[PDB]
């Protein structure tokens, strides 16, 4: 471990230091079909036409991503995005850009949101979910080794592979900071107090959105929800959470202490680090080292049918890609 | 039940990320 993310942040750090850039052109894909939306682009089926290949080109509008402000996000995504390597992160193909966007070309990842799956079957068994959480345990504790923060853990980021493994893709938010830092970031569901609560934060917000996902996977819903995000809020900061009658011990304990809100009693953040959790109870069967290598035993696989196959996600709506005679915001991006 | 009141919610679809 300290000896592999030992070599790891030399890989990250070059990357880091050197970024790469345009890797491609629009026309040596085959736009096919919006796998996801948001409020400043969709994410595409493409396939590449030299090689016969499929991946997920993220598509961000230059103009929206400004009046969201939200140039120094969109930059740390794309820096961050090809400097990291790990098995439960997207990887990052492609990045070009023209008069009027921005693209990631990303790895097609067949099987589907985690959400799809957990809102159509409801809620996953410990077990389930407990397979799934030692893959985000391990991937946070390679990203805060990197001074990284991820800050948007939910079902909707996270997606399946062929071998029923996680792809944790959109580092929107994603920031290496070492020391504090403020930005009002993420989905309600998943805020620390902390960060609503206005008071800067660290890599601690990792920990308690782990907390709150282990728990929306397994009893099928939030520990804090409400109509409006104002009475979501309400609840994180309240400290005071109800557990479903079906969840083990162990599962109520690790969760007491991933969802604390008292920092320095939080899981994670911690004098033993990472060990507190990956040394829990409720892990205590977890082979840190098997799950790692991908030689565990997934409980579920979407199965797929073919190359290009997109069953697994929900329909959207087709807009039709315009690209400007006029460059659009030139200097804003040009590190892009 | 907590899965009803759930359910019957406003948020039982994919949640968008708060910017400004
Ligand atoms: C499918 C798929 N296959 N291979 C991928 C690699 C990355 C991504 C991905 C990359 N950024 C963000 C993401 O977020 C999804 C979801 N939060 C909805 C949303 C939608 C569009 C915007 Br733009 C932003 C948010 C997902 C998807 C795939």
């Amino acid at each position: 471990v300290k000896e592999f993310l030992a070599k790891a942040k030399e890989d990250f750090l070059k990357k880091w230091e050197n970024p790469a850039q345009n890797t491609a052109h629009l026309d040596q894909f085959e736009r096919i079909k919006t796998l996801g939306t948001g409020s400043f682009g969709r994410v595409m089926l493409v396939k590449h036409m030299e090689t016969g290949n499929h991946y997920a080109m993220k598509i961000l509008d230059k103009q929206k991503v400004v009046k969201l402000k939200q140039i120094e996000h969109t930059l740390n995504e794309k820096r961050i995005l090809q400097a990291v390597n790990f098995p439960f992160l997207v990887k990052l193909e492609f990045s070009f850009k023209d008069n009027s966007n921005l693209y990631m070309v990303m790895e097609y990842v067949p099987g589907g949101e985690m959400f799809s799956h957990l809102r159509r079957i409801g809620r996953f068994s410990e077990p389930h979910a407990r397979f799934y959480a030692a893959q985000i345990v391990l991937t946070f504790e390679y990203l805060h080794s990197l001074d990284l923060i991820y800050r948007d853990l939910k079902p909707e980021n996270l997606l399946i592979d062929q071998q029923g493994y996680i792809q944790v893709t959109d580092f929107g938010f994603a920031k290496r900071v070492k020391g504090r830092t403020w930005t009002l970031c993420g989905t309600p569901e998943y805020l620390a107090p902390e960060i609503i609560l206005s008071k800067g934060y660290n890599k601690a917000v990792d920990w308690w959105a782990l907390g709150v996902l282990i728990y929306e996977m397994a009893a099928g819903y939030p520990p804090f929800f409400a109509d409006q995000p104002i009475q979501i809020y309400e609840k994180i900061v309240s400290g005071k959470v109800r557990f479903p009658s079906h969840f083990s011990s162990d599962l109520k304990d690790l969760l007491r202490n991933l969802l604390q809100v008292d920092l320095t009693k939080r899981f994670g953040n911690l004098k033993d680090g990472v060990n507190d959790i990956k040394n829990h109870k409720w892990f205590a069967t977890t082979d840190w080292i098997a799950i790692y290598q991908r030689k565990v035993e997934a409980p579920f696989i979407p199965k797929f049918k073919g190359p290009g196959d997109t069953s697994n996600f929900d329909d959207y709506e087709e807009e039709e890609i315009r690209v400007s005679i006029n460059e659009k915001c030139g200097k804003e991006f040009s590190e892009f | 039940t907590t899965y009803a009141d759930f359910i019957a919610s406003g948020r039982t679809g994919r949640r968008n990320a708060i910017h400004d």
